[PDB]
């Protein structure tokens, strides 16, 4: 358990899952969705993976 | 990015409320009276950009604009320890300092005269806002500056910012006390007219209710404007906690209020606070349960809105949103909602599905909370129309006697007629009719011109 | 050193044509760089691209 | 070999700027007032040969020329501790010592009178330069000596040294203040004429902007000429840091200026400095980030140019070069560039690609820097036209009023007409419009 906490942050990883994958960072999730809206309204064929990753990093 | 909110404090009462609100926000965010974040405020999890701007890498400045047609209130804000907290470019003081003379029409004319300067000040404060959502007006409806200048400022903001929401916290005159300002009902009527035409939301603050609460709960025989302003600052802090304690839901005002305001006319909001405690009882953090919270909230003594007893309209709750702060168990919230439904503790709209929404919120980590659980109630109740009907009746009582109407007739907005008072009475009548319809299944057609 | 005006205008036209060809090759290079950046997740090339078309001059060529 | 630069300080303002620049450079490089390297100046990492010449194997002497048409200013410079910094053989002084009387035409006539002496000084300094790039003139555009004699010197350098670069440090008259120098518009017109025809680069130093910055940013209620000269010396120090802190990039003037001047006409440069702090605020070394640094530099309160608020023209930056000096993290720079593009903190030309170049530089080791990170902005911004448009408006206001034109008609350059002033005003109007045009996609055809 000490190794898991110090090296893999298992409890911290679970808290991160809650904050991000469970949309716990609601202000962050709101801003991400707002930024994606002009992209996410577009046809998925028009999405650029590099552009989507950059948008994700920018919103973060 | 946070949706920044500009706070407009208008007239003596409004400006005191705005100043105390900015003080409360600074205290909740750990901002010093100079605007610097305190060293103990290490929890960077709060959204200051909603209500504050950063003055430097260390100094947070409230996104607050103090606007008066009389310089005394702006100077009094600037004479507080928090004078250095706010960005000075966001401070607008009327050069003439004369106020509106408790005349809404005079305040409107002064705002029109200071329209360019006021909008320049508003833009200066806006530039400190990264993603300004809109303006919140703190004012009195009975005076001249907070009522009239507030109405003028609202009009000019609507013209310049027609796509932004405008909410107001409008302090209404005491309806149980005979106002010595015979035109106070006229000023209030003109301000309510402008709020009806140019504001999207008016938070009614009845000075009668503030005085009553101070007398019965604070044991204040004569509630001062300062005590009302401190209560308003507590209310503003509670309203901004969800910005200051970020979570999964209700991170923006529009997301919270969308479910509560179905039509533009039903824009009269009632407020509630829980638990209500006297200042001395802060010591014991009571483990209040969700059922106990809901039970205390249903007491009229705990509602922050003085709705008149309408005898003609079968007033009902359309919807309720409870913002609860502190340790809240979701299963306890669910059981409380179940018990409320079984006990019919909440009446819902008859024209559609409606329930009591419950929001759980964290407390500010930088501000020690003396209470384990705190709560805000948001409710749509048709009896709020009775407050507007009472204001209309007071206007008519002054207008029918033409009492002090000459002072409004001195100002161009009321110089030729008192049409703003008649429009206020008509708007309050339409509000009453819609509120009664909203208790009925025929609310589906409420607000339709055929139903009006 | 400078028909001389005609020679100068022809030189300018040839220089402009070389510039056009260079710009086209640069846009093709940027597209290949984008493909490589998407394969290798190289944020550096994305920052370079965002620098290169700050005014959007290269943006239209990248879209094309 | 380094490209040596001769610094010419012209007239009262130009000579003050040059003297303070040489003082600041000496302090940053650890050069004694006599031109000898101080024992503490052990960091041989500076390129003195760009701005200084070596008198011996140990003593670096500034390649600075103090030029005045009035002997008072030259003597006052020679009364400073830095009198030995400049090569006396590179110093040409007008024999008449009378100055130009704040008349550009008089300054030009004095330059013509001292032409032989000036060109002898120039040749003497040129032989001392291993790879002379060109001459740098420090002068005022509002006076007579720095404006008129400076214009004459620029013309003669362009004629004689057509293959050498011509950079100028030109102090422009205050455009927001009503100049007491009724002939200031004539001096400014002659200087703008020469910048259009015979100068290759004009660095505009607006005394109005200096006063505005001193008041709002330096909290100086009445900026003195000495305080303006000290601000100019700080700017010159930042501009010479790349000579004083040698590095991987921007080691030459042409490399520095290439990013700012896309076409020969767009040779009007604006300057910026960061961090801007009031004299009282030196105490707190703020850990400013590259994003924070750029944000403070992007604040008009920190911009060393007081451009009027033009409401009609959507002024924009044509080009930006950010020279950042001090401890800089590359990841912070990358995040800063990303945020700048994302936040559109600078508007660029619509007719071509344009960006903010960022250089990270070391500080001078001989001068202790109170700031971990400092930064210079070089920018071509259409709002600089508003300063130029304001100068043009003042010129037109004087010409339409014929104000002080009788004093110019006394001088041979303006004796018969003021047509050079009118052509200068028209050129400055076209320049302002082109700077405004350079914000638009049609700038590709601007001036055609």
């Amino acid at each position: 358990l000490d190794v898991l906490n110090k090296k893999y942050s298992l409890l911290d990883h679970m808290q991160a899952m809650r904050r991000y994958l469970l949309l716990g960072q609601g202000d962050f999730i709101r801003h991400l969705m707002d930024l994606l809206k002009p992209e996410l309204v577009r046809p998925a064929t028009t999405l650029y993976q590099h552009n989507l990753t950059g948008i994700l990093e920018t919103a973060v | 990015m946070p949706r920044e909110i500009i706070t407009l404090q208008l007239g003596q009462c409004g400006n005191q409320i705005g100043f105390e609100f900015w003080k409360q926000l600074c205290a909740e965010h750990g901002i010093s009276p100079e605007g610097i974040v305190e060293e103990f405020a290490t929890e960077g999890t709060d959204r200051k950009d909603v209500f504050f701007y950063q003055a430097d890498d260390e100094h947070y400045i409230p996104r607050a604009v103090l606007l008066d047609l009389e310089p005394r209130v702006i100077h009094s804000i600037l004479n507080s320890p928090y004078a250095k907290l706010y960005n000075p470019e966001n401070i607008y003081l009327s050069e003439h300092g004369g106020g509106a003379g408790n005349n809404w029409a005079s305040g409107f004319s002064q705002g029109e005269k200071i329209h360019e300067d006021i909008f320049d000040i508003i833009d200066r404060e806006a530039d400190g806002s990264d993603s300004l959502e809109g303006f919140v007006l703190c004012h009195s409806i009975a005076g001249g500056t907070g009522s009239g200048l507030g109405s003028y400022l609202l009009e000019r903001l609507n013209d310049r910012y027609p796509k932004k929401l405008v909410q107001t916290y409008s302090v209404f005159p005491n309806q149980d006390e005979m106002s010595d300002v015979v035109v106070q009902p006229y000023n209030s009527l003109l301000t309510l007219k402008r709020l009806t035409q140019n504001a999207d939301c008016v938070v009614v603050l009845d000075n009668t209710a503030l005085n009553r609460i101070a007398t019965d709960r604070l044991h204040i025989q004569n509630p001062s404007f300062s005590q009302i302003n401190q209560l308003v600052s507590t209310i503003m802090s509670a309203s901004t906690t969800t910005l200051r304690y970020p979570g999964y839901m209700n991170n923006d005002l529009i997301g919270l209020i969308a479910s509560l305001i179905p039509t533009p006319r039903l824009h009269f909001l009632m407020t509630g606070y829980t638990p209500l405690t006297t200042d001395q009882s802060v010591a014991s953090v009571r483990k209040t349960t969700v059922l106990d919270v809901m039970r205390r909230l249903l007491q009229p003594k705990n509602v922050m809105v003085s709705t008149g007893r309408d005898r003609q309209t079968n007033h009902c709750y359309i919807a309720i949103l409870n913002i609860i702060q502190g340790e809240v168990d979701p299963t306890q919230v669910h059981k409380s909602l179940q018990r409320i439904r079984e006990r019919k503790l909440a009446n819902f709209i008859p024209w559609g599905p409606a329930s009591i929404q419950v929001a759980l919120s964290r407390k500010s980590p930088y501000l020690p909370s003396a209470h384990r659980v705190s709560g805000l109630m948001m409710a749509n109740h048709t009896s709020i129309s009775s407050l507007f009907e009472r204001t209309c009746r007071q206007y008519d009582k002054l207008r029918k006697r033409e009492a002090f109407l000459e002072q409004f007739r001195k100002e161009d907005m009321f110089k030729d007629n008192f049409d703003e008072m008649d429009t206020s009475r008509e708007i309050v009548q339409q509000l009453i009719d819609e509120y009664h319809a909203a208790t009925r299944p025929d609310y589906i057609s409420w607000g339709t011109q055929e139903q009006e | 050193l400078d028909d001389t005006v005609q020679l100068v205008s022809g030189f300018e036209a040839t220089i402009n044509k070389f510039d056009k060809n260079f710009s086209a090759h640069l846009l093709d290079l940027l597209a290949r760089l984008s493909i490589y950046s998407t394969s290798d997740c190289e944020h550096g090339m994305a920052s370079v691209i965002s620098r290169l078309d700050f005014n959007g001059f290269y943006t239209e060529r990248l879209e094309r």
